[PDB]
């Protein structure tokens, strides 16, 4: 394992998902592109500064909150490799479920550690949530709003969606649950009809990799076609030309929110990807080191 | 600087056709191309942006097809609704570089002219010159001659011909000629008549006016 | 939705300033990025402009492009300098939303710029009366500088049949146009008929009714 960033952990209500990589937080790409929707009005022309001096802030408390689990992470990839390299196995002296133990051990600490170091900062989430809905307030129109930008945004969230290839993700992963489950009941049946237990459980604990990642695909997939589906139904549905500014506020929120979900999941999709690929190739090796 | 260039510059087809211009790029430009109409005297219309992307409203007989270096927008069932000059836009650098544009002439079946001609207003001849204009309406193709004769004599040097842009209900054309003869050398003669010749005329027209009465 | 309205000096003398402004109906002239392309006989990139600081020039003019942006207003203005007849075209002002998605969806109806030295002149209206299948009427519009001249009827009330020719430069530097319309010949005994003509750049507003 290379780089083992595929780790992500949500918070007990299961509302904040933190990924290792930037800007970790969803809400962030809301805030990043609340910086597009505030440039068109001039009444509100003040949220320059405050994205620099808040959305940038949390921003870089949540990328040292990050770090300071660095050293975590790099105890859970030590044992990363003497579980799926057999050959580093034989070199410990300790057994298979007792090289596990120390493995879950250590991966909910390092998950831990990125909610638990940064539940500061995801209490700041929503200071900046009403934040901008105060901002958003200073808007002189009242019962009048154009929506003239809320459509404009959506046509250009809808050109991004064009260059994301959802159509080959679903069929890779499709391929890559047929092959993965394939591969698990063949080593059911081998199990019992050899003894070479220290290559299978490499092949079990890469297994058990693979189907986590996979569950992280799995999602992230079905959260990028959700905002995806729903940010063209806006499109194709009805277009109202001036609603009030109630009715305006959210509008940005629902859009502003379902392309930080795209994005927040465009991030997760690549590196899953690489991860799953790197994945296997552990696995396809594996079984040919067994012949 | 990227240079666009579209191909053909003109194009020719029939009313249930299907036509293909082809926008072609200097350097790589990805997917970020936009493509117009424009009708005469207006202003050049979105149809197609990203390539693919189709404009709320439009038809969707236009198609667009093509990334990177060659790109190409395909009217798929020709309506007279579409005689104008197509351009292709790119926007992955600066400056936004236009193509040279391409003229879809529609071809239809043939029609005969029908020809008024109007004599000077009597405000005009006041003023010291006299403009009789002859009017064909309503005609295809664009080649048509149009021949002045001023009692009995043919005349040259003297008439001016403009024709309006291929109609977009009917792809039909319209002429109008206009002698431009002093007030002297107007007053002078009698018979004054419009002579046209058109494919769709088995017999070469005239229609004509006598002075003063 | 959004409109584009352009209004401006259309003749100007050369070594002038070319000063146009675009002001923007059903929205704000703020963030979004305001293009300006000009057409002759083609479509000619000038310059971008947004409030959130990118403005870009094309190289070929861009030491006499000056663009500017008007919150308060809600205008934004294009402006050249040391005008020759090169400059002579149909100048439109664009939105496009982003600095990335430049295509341009509303377009305003244009400013028919000529450059030239000559005295502006006011075009004469002359009736082209039917005389007596269907019945053809028609205006002549003559002598007149510069373009353009705009030609209804009724006031935009007879709209089909009407055809309006371009105008063909005279010797004399004048240009000239006919417009005409076709209508059934029983018509002619009680429907009024009066053309329109409208040559902005000599103010002038001539509405003449066309009787045999």
């Amino acid at each position: 394992t290379d780089n083992i960033d595929y780790f992500d952990i949500s918070d007990e209500s299961n509302y904040y998902l933190i990924s290792q990589l930037r800007p970790h937080f969803s809400n962030i790409y809301f805030f990043d592109e609340f910086k597009r929707y505030a440039s068109y009005h001039t009444e509100i022309k003040r949220y320059e500064d405050i994205h620099k001096t808040k959305v940038n802030s949390l921003l870089n408390e949540a990328s040292r909150a990050i770090g300071i689990c660095n050293r975590a992470k790099n105890t859970v990839k030590g044992l990363i490799n003497i579980l799926e390299n057999p050959q580093k196995f034989k070199t410990q002296r300790e057994s298979y479920d007792v090289k596990l133990r120390q493995y879950e051990e250590k991966k909910e600490a390092f998950r831990g550690c990125l909610l638990n170091k940064n539940r500061k900062n995801l209490d700041q989430i929503k200071k900046i949530n009403n934040e901008i809905r105060d901002l958003l307030e200073k808007l002189k129109c009242s019962q009048d709003c154009q929506t003239n930008v809320y459509f404009d945004m959506i046509k250009i969230y809808l050109v991004d969606f064009k260059k994301m290839p959802y159509e080959n993700y679903d069929t890779f992963i499709k391929q890559y649950k047929n092959s993965y489950l394939s591969g698990v009941d063949m080593i059911r049946k081998i199990e019992k009809q050899i003894d070479n237990p220290v290559t299978i459980n490499a092949i079990k604990f890469t297994q058990k990799e693979m189907g986590y990642i996979i569950d992280r695909f799995e999602y992230h997939l079905q959260k990028v076609k959700h905002s995806i589906d729903q940010v063209t139904a806006l499109s194709d549905g009805v277009k109202p030309k001036q609603v009030t500014k109630n009715r305006l506020k959210e509008y940005y929120f629902n859009i502003g929110n379902y392309y930080s979900i795209f994005k927040f999941g465009k991030d997760s999709l690549n590196m899953l990807n690489k991860a799953l690929i790197h994945k296997e190739k552990i696995v396809h090796n594996l079984l040919g080191e067994l012949f | 600087d990227i240079v666009m260039t579209q191909s053909p510059s003109s194009l020719s087809a029939s009313v249930g056709d299907r036509i293909s211009i082809s926008c072609r790029a200097s350097q790589g430009v990805n997917s970020a191309l936009a493509w117009y109409q424009q009708k005469p005297g207006k202003a050049p219309k979105l149809l197609i942006y990203d390539a693919s992307t189709l404009e709320s409203g439009v038809p969707s007989r236009f198609s667009g097809s093509g990334s990177g270096t060659d790109f190409a927008l395909t009217i798929n069932s020709l309506q007279p609704e579409d005689f104008a000059t197509y351009y292709c836009q790119q926007f992955n650098s600066y400056p936004l570089t236009f193509g040279g544009g391409t003229k879809v002439e529609i071809k239809r079946t043939v029609a005969a002219p029908s020809v008024f001609i109007f004599p000077p207003s009597d405000e005009q001849l006041k003023s010291g010159t006299a403009s009789v204009v002859c009017l064909l309406n309503n005609f295809y193709p664009r080649e048509a001659k149009v021949q002045w004769k001023v009692d009995n004599a043919l005349q040259s040097g003297n008439s001016q011909e403009s024709v309006t842009e291929q109609d977009s209900k009917d792809s039909t054309y319209s002429l109008s000629s206009t002698l431009t003869l002093s007030k002297a050398d107007y007053e002078k003669h009698k018979v004054y008549a419009c002579e046209v010749t058109h494919q769709g005329l088995s017999s070469p027209v005239t229609k004509s006016f006598n002075r003063g009465e | 939705q959004v409109q584009l309205q352009q209004w401006g000096a259309g003749l100007l003398k050369p070594s002038e300033t070319l000063a146009l402004t675009c002001t923007v109906y059903g929205g704000s002239s703020s963030g979004y990025y305001w293009n300006w392309i000009r057409q002759s006989p083609g479509l000619e990139w000038i310059g971008e402009i947004s409030d959130s600081g990118s403005t870009i020039y094309n190289p070929s003019l861009e030491s006499r492009v000056t663009m500017s942006v008007d919150t308060s207003k809600n205008q934004f203005s294009l402006k050249l300098t040391s005008v020759t007849a090169a400059d002579t075209a149909v100048y439109y002002c664009a939105k496009a939303i982003l600095t990335r998605y430049n295509w341009l969806d509303p377009w305003s109806q244009g400013t028919l710029v000529t450059v030239s030295s000559a005295s502006t002149k006011g075009p004469s209206v002359f009736p082209l009366a039917p005389s007596s299948g269907t019945a053809a009427l028609g205006c002549l519009v003559k002598d007149y500088f510069p373009e353009p001249v705009t030609v209804s009827w009724n006031s935009g009330a007879l709209t089909s049949g009407v055809h309006t020719f371009p105008a063909v430069l005279q010797s004399s530097g004048l240009y000239s146009l006919s417009s005409v319309v076709t209508v059934p010949s029983s018509s002619l005994g009680t429907q009024t008929y009066i053309c329109n003509v409208n040559h902005k750049p000599s103010n002038t507003k001539v509405d003449k009714k066309v009787e045999p």
